[PDB]
RNA sequence: GGCUCUGUUGGUUCUCCCGCAACGCUACUCUGUUUACCAGGUCAGGUCCGGAAGGAAGCAGCCAAGGCAGAUGACGCGUGUGCCGGGAUGUAGCUGGCAGGGCC
RNA sequence: CGACGACGUUGAUAGGCCGGGUGUGUAAGCGCAGCGAUGCGUUGAGCUAACCGGUACUAAUGAACCGUGAGGCUUAACCU
């Protein structure tokens, strides 16, 4: 729906002019009514409608084929970007043992989490790991966190609900501490945002504990209230990641968006299932790519893209590698150029000062020479010519032995192609005129051949 | 006896230096990357930053005081046109000073010094 | 007005076997590119033998093929789905009905 | 100079950045007054090195290297 939405507004609104902010007002409309239907926070929805204004400005679209699908592009890409990097991971470098504090609503799925997270750092990181119940209020949480570990194999702290948090994170830490345990995961209640004590409860336990990892922990089908509970828990707590569950439902998933914007902490998780051992890391563009449904319209599109992007790698590819200079490909294009052309009866002629200084007679025979400089370089791989310098005594053998000659011809026609290399370059370099003018007749003395 | 001195004199009266950074700043927010000695480079860093600190903000009073700074207004206009958006929502640190190899004719130790940002607008450029 | 346990029976879990239907996994191969002479084929150009007829060693290019990747069918390893599937087995564990006592 | 002291991301070691302190002494622009110099208002303004308090924005790198693997003989005094 996005693509077409977008590609109608673009094609009905103006014709092919370069895009300018006019334009892009039922653009940025339509975006909106699809990011509140995506249960997307609203104030997110409009700074990053601002940023798409921002980007709409300086539109390069109007050299591409559909206007609407680089605009995807672009969202996409500012979307990719809000949602931050990938390989986010908690830090386990940290001085042991990692305490890892969990915090969200009623139901986030905290203790699943918890359950999922020492799986992962039993088996995986190969950590020994230390998990405690601080829910004194919900009926059998901490008997449910206990089979978890246990299910998990990792280790379970004992503690009951005629306890308090405090003394049982406390006591969580201090065992942690005395039998040398790599990460303390603590589990604690859910809670609201409206909801005073538990506040002051969870602040204090994050100030007893003092964790080097605090999770929020958040529901994919959160609604407009996960602004108002991001926002609290971000100002209640240092958070240092972000815990998305229920992914795999059908919910679109704005919430995730609206927190990342709001609070400004990353999402190290996302809960793939119910059970322990499913657990998926958070990938930006995975998250931004999909929400909506379609067919059979993405498929040319992206093929024609590819065409089109593969095309124009090849072409400036084949541009690129002949505009790095003079090398034996265009020494050889020269030298075909030569022999089917060559002038040397017809040069004696066209040179006047040389032919005064030098023999007459002097002049070498284009045939065989330029027929032996021909089959020599067929000898030659694609590689040794772009890249001549690359040419060693056992390539001159292999050369030699090709072209059923002597290894002092090829080093004598390396030595020919290093002086017209030399020489293009001073071509190249300077004027023709310059470099014409600046050719020289070498003479060792005023004495002729001497 | 040199204690709590900051500063450091390279070998220079006070004049020269001061003209050295004047015209390093200026080539450095020019091609945005340099390559000089340490030392000269890490006094660079008190002279650079503190102009684009002054570019964050836009004023009349600004602009003149940068270029009484920095003495050209080409590299003025691009400071405040360029420079003050781009790192405005950083508090300091715009510059980045990597060590490489020895400067051949004399074995000084090199460092390129660059802007944060000097490779991520010339690749979507 | 409730409950427990025996007699009988209906389910369910675990162990073993199997059918139908409904959701999900490796190693190889097809394409993308890669590997100078020293694995192979075709081997232009050139070169070797011959007056000629023609053969020959073999470079480059190309194709296997050998590296690295994008995914294609069958083998290999799993299951909070449905037919309350069909069976085997417990001296088992859990649950319900009925014949009920007795405890309050 | 070697040397000693602090620190190297689990980090306040250095610069920057934010706040203060200090110092100088009321920036520039604008408005008003005057023929003009200059004055008056915005204004204890503006700038402020080396200081103090915070803040990982930049640099302090994963590694590698040196160093090893129960430590001589004799005698005595306890111990098997
Ligand atoms: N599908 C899915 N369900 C989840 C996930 N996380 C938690 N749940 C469900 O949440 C339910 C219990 O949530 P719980 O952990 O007790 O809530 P909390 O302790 O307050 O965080 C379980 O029955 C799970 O099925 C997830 O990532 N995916
Ligand atoms: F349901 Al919870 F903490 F386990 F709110
Ligand atoms: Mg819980």
């Amino acid at each position: 729906n996005l693509t077409d939405r977008l590609s109608r507004t673009l094609r009905n609104i103006s014709g092919r002019g370069r895009l300018t902010e006019d334009n892009v007002k039922d653009t940025l409309r339509e975006v909106r009514m699809a990011l509140l239907e995506a249960d997307v926070a609203l104030p997110v929805v409009r700074e990053f409608i601002n940023r798409v204004k921002e980007k709409a400005v300086g539109h390069e679209v109007n050299k591409s084929l559909t206007p609407g699908q680089e605009f995807v592009k672009i969202v996409r890409n500012e979307l990719v970007a809000a949602m931050g990097e990938e390989n986010q991971t908690l830090n386990l470098a940290a001085q042991p043992p990692a305490v890892v504090l969990m915090a969200g609503l009623q139901g986030a799925g905290k203790t699943t989490s918890v359950g999922k997270l020492g799986k992962f750092l039993r088996e995986k990181h190969k950590k020994k790991v230390l998990v405690v119940s601080a829910d004194v209020y919900r009926p059998a949480a901490i008997k449910q966190l206990e089979t978890l570990a246990e299910q998990v194999g990792v280790d379970f702290f004992p503690s009951d609900v005629g306890q308090k948090p405090v003394d049982i994170v406390n006591a969580a830490l201090k065992e942690a501490k005395l039998k040398f345990y790599d990460v303390l995961l603590v589990d604690t209640a859910g809670r609201l945002h409206v909801d005073e004590a538990m506040m002051d409860e969870i602040k204090q336990v994050h100030a007893s504990i003092n964790p080097v990892e605090t999770l929020f922990v958040v529901d994919a089908m959160t609604g407009q209230d996960a602004a108002n509970t991001a926002k609290a828990f971000n100002e209640a707590l240092p958070l240092t990641g972000v815990v998305l569950t229920k992914v795999d439902g059908d919910a679109r998933g704005g919430a995730a968006l609206s927190i990342r914007h709001i609070t400004g902490k990353p999402i190290k998780f996302l809960g793939v299932g119910e059970k322990t051992e499913a657990l998926e890391p958070f990938h930006p563009d995975r998250i931004a790519s999909r929400i909506l449904g379609m067919g059979d319209v993405l498929s040319l599109i992206e093929d024609i893209e590819s065409k089109v992007d593969r095309a124009q790698a090849e072409k400036l590819a084949s541009k690129l590698k002949k505009g790095d200079g003079f090398d034996l490909n265009d020494f050889l294009e020269q030298l075909r150029q030569m022999k089917n052309m060559g002038g040397x009866x017809x040069x004696x002629x066209x040179x006047x000062x040389x032919x005064x200084x030098x023999x007459x007679x002097x002049x070498x025979x284009d045939d065989k020479v330029l027929v032996r400089m021909e089959a020599i370089i067929n000898s030659m791989t694609m590689k040794e010519r772009a890249k001549p310098e690359i040419i060693k005594g056992s390539r001159k053998r292999r050369i030699a032995a090709g072209c059923g000659m002597q290894v002092q011809d090829v080093n004598r026609l390396l030595k020919q192609f290093d002086d017209m290399q030399r020489m293009m370059k001073k071509m190249k370099k300077g004027g023709x005129x310059x470099x014409x003018x600046x050719x020289x007749x070498x003479x060792x003395x005023x004495x002729x051949x001497x | 006896m040199r204690h709590r001195k900051s500063g450091r004199q390279l070998n220079r009266n006070s004049s020269h230096r001061q003209a050295m950074f004047r015209n390093m700043a200026g080539s450095l927010v020019r091609h945005e990357i340099i390559k000089t000695t340490l030392p000269k480079a890490k006094e660079l860093r008190r002279v650079v930053e503190p102009l684009i600190t002054l570019a964050k903000t836009d004023s009349v009073a600004n602009r003149r005081l940068a270029f009484a700074r920095t003495r050209d207004n080409e590299i003025v206009a691009k400071l405040f046109n360029e420079l003050g958006p781009r790192f405005a929502s950083r508090a300091g640190g715009y510059t980045r000073i990597l060590k490489c190899g020895f400067r051949a004719g004399d074995n000084a130790p090199m460092a390129y010094i660059e802007l944060v940002d000097r490779s991520e607008k010339a690749e979507a450029a």
